[PDB]
Protein backbone atom coordinates (compact mmCIF):
# COMPACT_ATOMS: atom_id res chain seq x y z
CA UNK A 1 0.00 0.00 0.00
CA UNK A 2 1.06 3.67 -1.45
CA UNK A 3 -0.20 6.75 0.54
CA UNK A 4 -3.28 8.50 -1.73
CA UNK A 5 -0.63 11.80 -0.91
CA UNK A 6 2.00 10.47 -3.14
CA UNK A 7 0.84 10.16 -6.70
CA UNK B 1 48.78 -2.47 43.90
CA UNK B 2 48.68 0.09 46.55
CA UNK B 3 50.68 2.56 44.01
CA UNK B 4 47.42 3.27 42.13
CA UNK B 5 45.91 4.54 45.39
CA UNK B 6 48.75 6.43 46.15
CA UNK B 7 48.68 8.23 42.66
CA UNK B 8 45.33 8.97 43.92
CA UNK B 9 45.97 11.20 46.84
CA UNK B 10 48.46 12.69 45.07
CA UNK B 11 46.36 13.94 42.26
CA UNK B 12 43.70 15.33 44.70
CA UNK B 13 46.39 17.46 46.59
CA UNK B 14 47.05 19.34 43.31
CA UNK B 15 44.17 19.29 41.46
CA UNK B 16 41.69 20.19 44.44
CA UNK B 17 41.75 23.49 46.27
CA UNK B 18 39.58 24.34 49.55
CA UNK B 19 37.08 26.86 47.36
CA UNK B 20 37.15 24.05 44.29
CA UNK B 21 34.41 21.89 47.41
CA UNK B 22 32.27 25.17 47.63
CA UNK B 23 31.92 25.28 43.38
CA UNK B 24 31.35 21.57 43.45
CA UNK B 25 27.94 20.03 42.01
CA UNK B 26 25.65 17.29 42.87
CA UNK B 27 25.15 14.66 40.11
CA UNK B 28 23.37 11.88 42.01
CA UNK B 29 23.60 9.22 44.52
CA UNK B 30 25.49 5.95 43.12
CA UNK B 31 25.07 2.33 44.85
CA UNK B 32 23.40 4.08 47.75
CA UNK B 33 26.89 4.96 48.81
CA UNK B 34 28.56 7.03 46.79
CA UNK B 35 28.04 11.40 45.42
CA UNK B 36 28.87 11.88 41.92
CA UNK B 37 30.16 15.46 41.48
CA UNK B 38 30.76 17.71 38.53
CA UNK B 39 33.39 20.17 39.52
CA UNK B 40 33.99 22.78 35.85
CA UNK B 41 36.78 25.60 36.98
CA UNK B 42 38.29 27.60 34.21
CA UNK B 43 37.87 25.64 31.12
CA UNK B 44 38.90 22.51 33.57
CA UNK B 45 35.52 19.65 33.50
CA UNK B 46 36.01 17.09 36.12
CA UNK B 47 33.66 14.29 37.98
CA UNK B 48 34.84 13.44 41.34
CA UNK B 49 33.55 10.16 42.81
CA UNK B 50 32.86 11.25 47.14
CA UNK B 51 32.25 8.57 49.76
CA UNK B 52 28.88 9.71 51.46
CA UNK B 53 30.33 8.12 54.97
CA UNK B 54 33.91 8.50 54.67
CA UNK B 55 33.30 11.95 53.86
CA UNK B 56 30.80 12.88 56.39
CA UNK B 57 33.13 11.33 59.09
CA UNK B 58 36.27 12.76 58.07
CA UNK B 59 33.99 16.23 58.83
CA UNK B 60 32.21 15.19 62.28
CA UNK B 61 35.76 13.87 62.98
CA UNK B 62 37.38 17.28 62.74
CA UNK B 63 34.44 18.93 64.58
CA UNK B 64 34.90 16.59 67.81
CA UNK B 65 38.97 17.02 67.02
CA UNK B 66 39.04 20.77 67.26
CA UNK B 67 35.60 21.85 69.48
CA UNK B 68 35.41 19.16 72.56
CA UNK B 69 36.97 19.72 75.94
CA UNK B 70 37.33 16.19 77.22
CA UNK B 71 35.78 15.16 80.76
CA UNK B 72 38.60 15.47 83.78
CA UNK B 73 38.97 13.85 87.06
CA UNK B 74 39.62 16.16 89.39
CA UNK B 75 42.57 14.34 91.25
CA UNK B 76 42.95 14.18 95.13
CA UNK B 77 46.51 15.21 95.62
CA UNK B 78 48.07 16.78 92.67
CA UNK B 79 51.15 14.90 90.81
CA UNK B 80 54.38 16.85 89.95
CA UNK B 81 56.66 15.97 86.56
CA UNK B 82 59.94 16.79 84.76
CA UNK B 83 60.75 17.31 81.68
CA UNK B 84 63.84 19.79 79.92
CA UNK B 85 59.70 20.60 76.48
CA UNK B 86 58.68 22.18 79.08
CA UNK B 87 58.06 25.65 77.48
CA UNK B 88 55.51 23.09 75.09
CA UNK B 89 53.23 22.48 78.26
CA UNK B 90 53.60 26.19 79.44
CA UNK B 91 52.19 27.53 75.75
CA UNK B 92 49.17 25.61 74.73
CA UNK B 93 45.69 25.18 75.99
CA UNK B 94 45.60 22.16 74.26
CA UNK B 95 46.16 20.24 77.47
CA UNK B 96 42.94 21.96 78.97
CA UNK B 97 40.81 20.41 75.59
CA UNK B 98 42.49 16.83 76.36
CA UNK B 99 41.19 16.89 80.23
CA UNK B 100 44.77 18.14 81.71
CA UNK B 101 44.08 21.38 84.18
CA UNK B 102 47.33 22.38 85.01
CA UNK B 103 48.96 24.72 87.51
CA UNK B 104 51.98 26.43 86.51
CA UNK B 105 60.67 21.57 85.55
CA UNK B 106 57.95 22.98 87.97
CA UNK B 107 54.84 21.38 86.32
CA UNK B 108 51.70 20.63 88.80
CA UNK B 109 49.32 18.00 87.46
CA UNK B 110 44.73 19.10 88.81
CA UNK B 111 43.14 17.11 86.71
CA UNK B 112 43.34 13.63 84.37
CA UNK B 113 40.86 12.55 81.43
CA UNK B 114 38.24 10.48 82.24
CA UNK B 115 35.99 7.72 80.41
CA UNK B 116 33.89 4.92 81.53
CA UNK B 117 35.71 2.79 78.76
CA UNK B 118 39.64 3.34 79.56
CA UNK B 119 42.21 4.16 82.13
CA UNK B 120 43.89 7.16 81.76
CA UNK B 121 47.94 7.80 83.00
CA UNK B 122 50.99 10.04 82.42
CA UNK B 123 52.19 8.20 79.75
CA UNK B 124 49.01 9.73 77.80
CA UNK B 125 50.23 13.03 79.40
CA UNK B 126 53.92 12.54 77.61
CA UNK B 127 52.25 11.04 74.40
CA UNK B 128 50.16 14.67 73.89
CA UNK B 129 53.79 16.50 75.21
CA UNK B 130 55.49 14.16 72.46
CA UNK B 131 52.49 14.14 69.64
CA UNK B 132 52.84 17.99 69.82
CA UNK B 133 56.65 17.41 68.73
CA UNK B 134 56.78 16.14 65.40
CA UNK B 135 53.03 17.44 64.28
CA UNK B 136 55.15 19.05 62.50
CA UNK B 137 53.66 23.17 62.26
CA UNK B 138 50.88 23.94 60.79
CA UNK B 139 47.46 23.90 63.17
CA UNK B 140 48.25 22.52 67.05
CA UNK B 141 44.99 23.40 68.94
CA UNK B 142 43.06 20.43 67.27
CA UNK B 143 45.63 17.53 68.45
CA UNK B 144 44.70 14.61 70.20
CA UNK B 145 46.32 11.64 72.68
CA UNK B 146 45.77 8.45 70.67
CA UNK B 147 43.65 7.22 73.12
CA UNK B 148 41.41 10.45 72.87
CA UNK B 149 41.58 10.25 69.18
CA UNK B 150 40.62 6.92 68.53
CA UNK B 151 37.27 7.42 70.58
CA UNK B 152 36.73 10.22 68.28
CA UNK B 153 37.10 8.21 65.49
CA UNK B 154 34.60 6.07 66.60
CA UNK B 155 31.91 8.90 67.82
CA UNK B 156 32.23 9.92 64.32
CA UNK B 157 31.99 6.96 62.94
CA UNK B 158 28.87 5.99 64.76
CA UNK B 159 27.35 9.43 63.82
CA UNK B 160 28.08 9.77 60.55
CA UNK B 161 25.87 8.94 57.60
CA UNK B 162 25.90 5.01 56.95
CA UNK B 163 26.31 3.11 53.47
CA UNK B 164 22.81 2.08 52.21
CA UNK B 165 21.66 5.02 53.35
CA UNK B 166 19.07 7.02 50.43
CA UNK B 167 20.21 11.01 50.22
CA UNK B 168 18.23 13.63 48.64
CA UNK B 169 20.31 16.93 46.67
CA UNK B 170 20.44 19.13 50.16
CA UNK B 171 22.35 16.30 52.08
CA UNK B 172 24.66 15.26 49.17
CA UNK B 173 25.22 19.15 48.55
CA UNK B 174 26.33 20.08 52.39
CA UNK B 175 28.11 16.46 52.37
CA UNK B 176 30.37 17.70 49.81
CA UNK B 177 30.57 21.30 50.64
CA UNK B 178 31.32 20.74 54.40
CA UNK B 179 34.91 19.39 52.92
CA UNK B 180 35.70 23.02 52.13
CA UNK B 181 36.58 23.58 55.54
CA UNK B 182 39.07 20.86 56.65
CA UNK B 183 42.67 20.58 55.21
CA UNK B 184 43.42 17.95 52.38
CA UNK B 185 40.89 16.08 53.71
CA UNK B 186 41.53 12.90 51.53
CA UNK B 187 40.73 9.94 54.22
CA UNK B 188 39.01 9.30 57.06
CA UNK B 189 40.26 9.06 60.67
CA UNK B 190 40.63 5.24 59.70
CA UNK B 191 42.73 5.81 56.58
CA UNK B 192 40.07 4.85 54.18
CA UNK B 193 39.52 7.93 50.76
CA UNK B 194 36.76 10.08 51.42
CA UNK B 195 36.86 10.90 47.71
CA UNK B 196 38.94 10.02 44.11
CA UNK B 197 39.04 11.60 40.48
CA UNK B 198 36.75 9.51 38.58
CA UNK B 199 37.41 11.59 34.64
CA UNK B 200 37.94 14.63 32.96
CA UNK B 201 35.30 15.89 30.40
CA UNK B 202 37.15 17.50 28.02
CA UNK B 203 36.69 16.90 24.31
CA UNK B 204 32.84 14.99 23.94
CA UNK B 205 31.57 16.18 20.90
CA UNK B 206 27.73 15.03 21.89
CA UNK B 207 24.51 15.19 19.51
CA UNK B 208 23.87 18.52 17.77
CA UNK B 209 21.87 17.16 14.79
CA UNK B 210 18.77 19.38 16.36
CA UNK B 211 20.51 22.75 15.95
CA UNK B 212 22.35 21.84 11.99
CA UNK B 213 20.85 23.70 8.99
CA UNK C 1 -11.06 3.86 16.67
CA UNK C 2 -7.34 3.48 16.51
CA UNK C 3 -6.45 3.56 12.64
CA UNK C 4 -4.43 0.61 11.46
CA UNK C 5 -1.49 1.60 9.15
CA UNK C 6 -1.92 -0.10 6.20
CA UNK C 7 1.11 1.76 4.59
CA UNK C 8 4.40 -0.14 2.99
CA UNK C 9 6.27 3.35 3.94
CA UNK C 10 6.11 3.02 7.87
CA UNK C 11 6.92 -0.59 7.64
CA UNK C 12 9.74 -0.55 5.62
CA UNK C 13 11.20 2.25 8.78
CA UNK C 14 9.94 -0.14 11.33
CA UNK C 15 11.82 -3.09 9.64
CA UNK C 16 15.10 -0.85 9.41
CA UNK C 17 14.91 0.19 13.14
CA UNK C 18 14.58 -3.76 14.12
CA UNK C 19 17.13 -4.30 11.80
CA UNK C 20 19.75 -1.84 13.94
CA UNK C 21 18.31 -2.86 17.04
CA UNK C 22 21.89 -3.85 19.73
CA UNK C 23 20.36 -6.72 21.98
CA UNK C 24 22.82 -5.85 24.74
CA UNK C 25 22.41 -2.45 24.76
CA UNK C 26 18.99 -2.55 25.03
CA UNK C 27 19.30 -4.88 28.23
CA UNK C 28 21.09 -1.75 29.54
CA UNK C 29 18.84 0.60 28.66
CA UNK C 30 15.59 -1.81 29.97
CA UNK C 31 17.60 -2.20 33.85
CA UNK C 32 19.31 1.46 33.92
CA UNK C 33 19.18 2.70 37.39
CA UNK C 34 18.78 6.68 36.73
CA UNK C 35 21.69 8.65 39.04
CA UNK C 36 21.65 12.28 37.52
CA UNK C 37 22.05 14.93 34.91
CA UNK C 38 26.01 15.35 34.59
CA UNK C 39 25.71 18.29 31.83
CA UNK C 40 22.91 19.92 30.69
CA UNK C 41 25.03 21.57 27.78
CA UNK C 42 26.60 18.94 26.06
CA UNK C 43 23.45 16.63 27.54
CA UNK C 44 25.13 14.08 29.40
CA UNK C 45 23.35 12.06 31.91
CA UNK C 46 24.78 9.49 34.35
CA UNK C 47 23.02 6.00 34.60
CA UNK C 48 24.00 2.87 36.75
CA UNK C 49 23.69 -0.55 34.84
CA UNK C 50 24.51 -3.66 37.60
CA UNK C 51 28.04 -3.00 38.33
CA UNK C 52 28.93 -0.07 36.53
CA UNK C 53 28.13 3.77 36.00
CA UNK C 54 27.99 4.85 32.95
CA UNK C 55 28.03 8.25 30.82
CA UNK C 56 25.13 8.43 28.13
CA UNK C 57 24.28 11.25 25.86
CA UNK C 58 20.31 11.66 26.08
CA UNK C 59 20.39 13.82 23.19
CA UNK C 60 21.10 11.42 20.76
CA UNK C 61 18.72 8.65 22.98
CA UNK C 62 15.85 11.23 22.96
CA UNK C 63 16.38 11.64 19.21
CA UNK C 64 16.13 7.64 18.57
CA UNK C 65 13.43 7.37 21.44
CA UNK C 66 10.98 10.03 19.62
CA UNK C 67 11.81 8.88 16.58
CA UNK C 68 10.84 4.86 17.55
CA UNK C 69 7.75 6.46 19.02
CA UNK C 70 7.01 8.78 16.05
CA UNK C 71 7.19 5.36 14.18
CA UNK C 72 4.68 3.31 16.36
CA UNK C 73 2.19 6.18 16.88
CA UNK C 74 2.12 7.41 13.24
CA UNK C 75 -1.15 8.34 11.92
CA UNK C 76 -2.92 7.98 15.65
CA UNK C 77 -1.21 10.62 17.55
CA UNK C 78 -2.73 12.77 20.39
CA UNK C 79 -2.47 16.57 19.99
CA UNK C 80 -1.00 19.54 21.68
CA UNK C 81 -3.07 22.69 21.31
CA UNK C 82 -0.67 25.77 20.59
CA UNK C 83 -3.46 28.16 20.58
CA UNK C 84 -4.83 30.39 23.71
CA UNK C 85 -6.94 33.27 23.85
CA UNK C 86 -4.25 35.23 23.06
CA UNK C 87 -4.03 35.79 19.67
CA UNK C 88 -0.40 37.74 19.65
CA UNK C 89 1.01 34.43 21.06
CA UNK C 90 0.34 32.59 17.96
CA UNK C 91 2.88 30.36 15.59
CA UNK C 92 3.50 32.29 12.51
CA UNK C 93 5.75 30.27 10.34
CA UNK C 94 6.73 33.31 8.09
CA UNK C 95 8.20 35.03 11.82
CA UNK C 96 9.94 31.94 12.78
CA UNK C 97 11.61 31.62 9.37
CA UNK C 98 12.94 35.35 10.10
CA UNK C 99 15.62 33.71 12.40
CA UNK C 100 17.31 32.90 9.37
CA UNK C 101 19.69 35.60 7.72
CA UNK C 102 20.32 33.41 4.64
CA UNK C 103 16.83 33.31 3.97
CA UNK C 104 16.89 37.37 3.34
CA UNK C 105 14.33 37.76 0.99
CA UNK C 106 10.20 37.28 2.02
CA UNK C 107 10.14 35.26 -1.12
CA UNK C 108 12.75 32.57 0.03
CA UNK C 109 10.24 32.57 3.40
CA UNK C 110 7.54 31.85 1.53
CA UNK C 111 9.15 29.20 -0.76
CA UNK C 112 9.28 27.00 2.44
CA UNK C 113 5.93 27.94 4.00
CA UNK C 114 4.48 26.73 0.40
CA UNK C 115 6.06 23.52 0.75
CA UNK C 116 5.11 22.85 3.80
CA UNK C 117 1.35 24.52 3.42
CA UNK C 118 0.26 22.47 0.39
CA UNK C 119 1.00 19.20 2.56
CA UNK C 120 -1.37 20.25 4.89
CA UNK C 121 -3.69 17.93 4.73
CA UNK C 122 -1.32 14.49 5.51
CA UNK C 123 0.66 16.64 8.13
CA UNK C 124 -2.15 17.00 10.27
CA UNK C 125 -3.53 13.30 9.23
CA UNK C 126 -0.31 11.82 9.88
CA UNK C 127 1.38 13.53 11.95
CA UNK C 128 -0.94 15.26 14.06
CA UNK C 129 0.95 18.81 12.93
CA UNK C 130 -1.57 21.36 12.15
CA UNK C 131 -1.44 24.34 9.96
CA UNK C 132 -3.90 27.01 9.79
CA UNK C 133 -4.09 30.04 7.36
CA UNK C 134 -5.86 33.58 9.61
CA UNK C 135 -6.49 35.71 6.62
CA UNK C 136 -7.22 34.42 2.53
CA UNK C 137 -6.05 30.86 2.16
CA UNK C 138 -2.96 32.37 -0.36
CA UNK C 139 -1.86 34.52 2.95
CA UNK C 140 2.05 32.39 3.48
CA UNK C 141 2.66 35.32 5.76
CA UNK C 142 -0.42 34.86 7.72
CA UNK C 143 0.29 30.71 7.61
CA UNK C 144 -0.16 29.48 11.68
CA UNK C 145 1.24 26.29 13.67
CA UNK C 146 -2.52 25.37 15.80
CA UNK C 147 -0.95 21.80 17.00
CA UNK C 148 1.83 19.21 17.35
CA UNK C 149 1.59 15.52 17.99
CA UNK C 150 1.72 14.81 21.32
CA UNK C 151 4.40 12.20 21.88
CA UNK C 152 4.85 11.62 25.17
CA UNK C 153 1.60 11.65 28.39
CA UNK C 154 3.73 14.43 30.47
CA UNK C 155 5.69 15.82 28.13
CA UNK C 156 5.37 19.02 26.39
CA UNK C 157 8.55 20.06 23.80
CA UNK C 158 10.70 23.23 24.03
CA UNK C 159 9.62 25.42 21.53
CA UNK C 160 12.76 27.22 21.42
CA UNK C 161 13.96 24.80 18.10
CA UNK C 162 10.55 25.65 16.30
CA UNK C 163 12.40 28.01 13.66
CA UNK C 164 14.84 24.72 12.52
CA UNK C 165 12.06 22.65 12.70
CA UNK C 166 10.03 25.02 9.76
CA UNK C 167 13.54 25.58 8.05
CA UNK C 168 14.36 21.79 7.99
CA UNK C 169 10.44 20.29 7.11
CA UNK C 170 11.05 23.09 4.35
CA UNK C 171 14.54 22.32 2.73
CA UNK C 172 15.33 19.13 4.48
CA UNK C 173 12.74 16.17 3.64
CA UNK C 174 12.27 15.14 0.44
CA UNK C 175 9.13 15.83 -0.16
CA UNK C 176 9.19 13.68 -4.15
CA UNK C 177 9.43 9.90 -1.96
CA UNK C 178 6.81 8.53 -0.09
CA UNK C 179 9.38 7.12 2.22
CA UNK C 180 12.03 9.47 2.45
CA UNK C 181 9.43 12.26 2.97
CA UNK C 182 8.04 9.74 6.04
CA UNK C 183 11.14 9.22 7.43
CA UNK C 184 12.01 12.45 6.94
CA UNK C 185 9.46 14.38 9.21
CA UNK C 186 9.44 11.34 11.92
CA UNK C 187 13.36 12.64 12.42
CA UNK C 188 12.03 16.55 12.33
CA UNK C 189 9.69 15.60 14.84
CA UNK C 190 12.37 13.62 16.85
CA UNK C 191 14.40 16.12 16.37
CA UNK C 192 12.24 19.45 17.90
CA UNK C 193 11.64 16.97 20.67
CA UNK C 194 15.33 16.52 22.12
CA UNK C 195 14.99 18.27 25.56
CA UNK C 196 16.62 21.29 24.92
CA UNK C 197 21.16 22.70 25.21
CA UNK C 198 21.20 24.47 28.25
CA UNK C 199 24.56 26.22 28.37
CA UNK C 200 26.96 26.80 31.47
CA UNK C 201 26.14 30.13 33.35
CA UNK C 202 29.13 31.03 36.10
CA UNK C 203 26.95 31.70 39.39
CA UNK C 204 29.70 32.90 41.18
CA UNK C 205 29.59 35.64 38.84
CA UNK C 206 29.28 39.38 40.28
CA UNK C 207 29.32 40.59 36.45
CA UNK C 208 26.22 38.40 35.53
CA UNK C 209 22.69 39.76 36.64
CA UNK C 210 20.70 38.74 39.54
CA UNK C 211 17.93 37.44 36.76
CA UNK C 212 19.89 35.69 34.60
CA UNK C 213 20.81 33.31 37.74
CA UNK C 214 17.84 32.46 39.41
CA UNK C 215 16.67 31.78 35.21
CA UNK C 216 19.48 29.23 34.42
CA UNK C 217 18.89 27.57 38.12
CA UNK C 218 15.24 27.09 36.78
CA UNK C 219 16.45 25.55 33.57
CA UNK C 220 18.99 23.50 35.38
CA UNK C 221 15.97 21.97 37.73
CA UNK C 222 13.13 21.59 34.75
CA UNK C 223 15.76 19.46 32.59
CA UNK C 224 17.24 17.24 35.69
CA UNK C 225 12.84 16.48 36.83
CA UNK C 226 12.27 16.24 32.97
CA UNK C 227 14.70 13.51 32.89
CA UNK C 228 13.98 11.91 36.20
CA UNK C 229 10.19 11.57 35.90
CA UNK C 230 8.83 11.74 32.10
CA UNK C 231 12.37 10.47 30.17
CA UNK C 232 14.17 8.07 31.82
CA UNK C 233 11.40 6.05 32.86
CA UNK C 234 9.93 6.38 28.84
CA UNK C 235 13.61 4.97 27.71
CA UNK C 236 13.76 1.79 30.50
CA UNK C 237 10.26 0.77 29.57
CA UNK C 238 10.34 0.68 25.56
CA UNK C 239 13.69 2.23 24.29
CA UNK C 240 15.30 0.00 21.75
CA UNK C 241 19.15 0.66 21.29
CA UNK C 242 20.44 1.02 17.82
CA UNK C 243 23.93 -0.40 17.21
CA UNK C 244 25.41 3.64 15.95
CA UNK C 245 24.83 4.35 19.75
CA UNK C 246 27.57 2.73 21.18
CA UNK C 247 29.32 6.02 20.82
CA UNK C 248 26.84 7.74 23.08
CA UNK C 249 27.32 4.98 26.13
CA UNK C 250 30.38 4.99 27.90
CA UNK C 251 31.50 3.21 30.85
CA UNK C 252 33.10 5.66 33.14
CA UNK C 253 33.32 3.28 36.59
CA UNK C 254 32.71 0.02 37.78
CA UNK C 255 31.97 -1.10 41.41
CA UNK C 256 34.55 -3.99 41.93
CA UNK C 257 37.37 -1.95 40.53
CA UNK C 258 35.71 1.22 42.96
CA UNK C 259 35.49 -1.55 45.87
CA UNK C 260 39.27 -2.23 45.82
CA UNK C 261 40.37 1.94 47.34
CA UNK C 262 36.95 3.01 49.09
CA UNK C 263 36.88 0.48 51.84
CA UNK C 264 34.52 -0.10 55.54
CA UNK C 265 36.14 1.71 58.49
ZN1 LIG D 1 33.34 4.96 59.70
ZN1 LIG E 1 36.56 5.85 59.00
Amino acid sequence: VRSKYFK
Amino acid sequence: ELEDFEQGEKYLTLTVSKNDFKKMEVVGQFNLGFIIVTRKVDNKYDLFIVDQHASDEKYNFETLQAVTVFKSQKLIIPQPVELSELVVLDNLPVFEKNGFKLKISRVKLLSLPTSKQTLFDLGDFNELIHLIKEDGGLRRDNIRCSKIRSMFAMRACRSSIMIGKPLNKKTMTRVVHNLSELDKPWNCPHGRPTMRHLMELRDWSSFSKDYEI
Amino acid sequence: ERVNVNLTSIKKLREKVDDSIHRELTDIFANLNYVGVVDEERRLAAIQHDLKLFLIDYGSVCYELFYQIGLTDFANFGKINLQSTNVSDDIVLYNLLSEFDELNDDASKEKIISKIWDMSSMLNEYYSIELVNDGLDNDLKSVKLKSLPLLLKGYIPSLVKLPFFIYRLGKEVDWEDEQECLDGILREIALLYIPDMVPKVDTSDASLSEDEKAQFINRKEHISSLLEHVLFPCIKRRFLAPRHILKDVVEIANLPDLYKVFERC
